[PDB]
């Protein structure tokens, strides 16, 4: 058959598989790019904690932790922490515009994890709180 | 200003005098030799004495990261041990007005209500001249306004060829202060 950018719908059955596992058993990497830092974390299908990393759990400091380096180095300690219980491929669910947003991205694979899927989910409301003021800086 | 918080799998010197999770010396140890250690027991290393001269590390587990810091978080709060003093300027002119003095002098009265020290500098005024005789009579114009509360640390100082007086004033000390009150009760009250 062709290619598809959609994810394949869980109920209609299809031919995809990933180490014989459907899309909806692949683990996912929930990563929140902020604008200060990135926080990484690995669950699984049934959604049970298997990784977590942080540029503040990898020793960086205030102003180092919004760096394309830290959210790389966060995704190496991420992707090998969970390519000892048996992770391969992941769906990605990025969260934020931050610095480490595709950074992370790249972490990831360099602990030797494949990503099958990129999702955004950056929180957007449909007018619902009121920001801070803006400043003058 | 620090945090006791893991350092990471980066450490800047290569020998470390190691110490375990549960308060064995390992010893010194090259700097790879330190990563095995951390990833064979999944641990993390924080330093816990940068005074050293021999690097000093300690690894524990996250558990122990945090308990050891909650307890710098009491320490702290029931002993709060804060003593740095901040230092003020101030750069008057022999002319300056008197509403002018009347308001910096008013500032002055805050910085050693917070024992804070205020370093006072006098300049000649433009185009005037005058000595160090009524110069230097602003100083104790502006000491008068607080009599026991604030006292000199240093004294007028002749810091640019003459041209400018320096002084610094400080919040009065306890014991000082005691005696200042005890000196005030005799005048009045003994009479």
């Amino acid at each position: 058959t062709k290619f598809s950018i959609y994810p394949p719908i869980p109920g209609e059955e299809s031919s995809l598989r990933w180490a014989g596992k459907k899309f909806e058993e692949i683990p996912i990497a929930h990563i929140k790019a902020s604008h200060n830092n990135t926080q990484i974390q690995v669950v699984s299908a049934s959604n049970e904690p298997l990784a977590f990393a942080s540029c503040g759990t990898e020793g960086f400091r205030n102003a180092k932790k919004g760096t394309g380096i830290a959210a790389q180095t966060a995704g190496i300690a991420a992707a090998a922490r969970a390519k000892q219980k048996g992770v391969i491929h992941i769906r990605v669910v990025v969260k934020g515009l931050g610095p480490g947003r595709l950074s992370a991205m790249h972490g990831l694979i360099m602990g030797g994890l494949e990503v099958i899927s990129i999702t955004d989910n950056t929180p957007i409301p449909h007018n619902g709180c009121r920001p801070r003021k803006a400043r003058k800086l | 200003k620090t945090a006791f918080s893991n350092v990471g799998r980066k450490i800047s010197q290569r020998v470390i005098h190691l110490f375990d999770e549960k308060g064995n010396d390992l010893g010194n140890m090259h700097r790879a030799n330190v990563i095995r250690l951390m990833d064979e027991r999944d641990l993390r290393l924080v330093q816990r004495n940068t005074s050293t001269e021999p690097a000093e590390y300690q690894l524990m587990t996250g558990l122990q990261i945090l308990q050891e810091r909650q307890r710098l978080r009491e320490m702290e709060k029931a002993n709060p041990k804060t003593g740095p003093t901040l230092r003020k300027e101030l750069i008057l002119s022999s002319n300056i007005g008197q509403h002018d003095l009347d308001t910096k002098t008013k500032q002055i009265q805050q910085w050693i209500k917070k024992k804070h020290l205020v370093q006072i500098t006098i300049k000649k005024g433009k185009n005037v001249d005058v000595s160090e005789n009524e110069m230097e009579e602003i100083f104790h114009q502006i000491l008068q306004t607080m009599p026991g509360i604030a006292t000199f640390s240093s004294r007028p100082q002749a810091v640019q060829g003459g041209k400018a007086l320096m002084c610094v004033l400080r919040a009065l000390s306890k014991n000082e202060e005691k005696a200042y009150k005890e000196t005030q009760e005799t005048q009045e009250r003994d009479t």
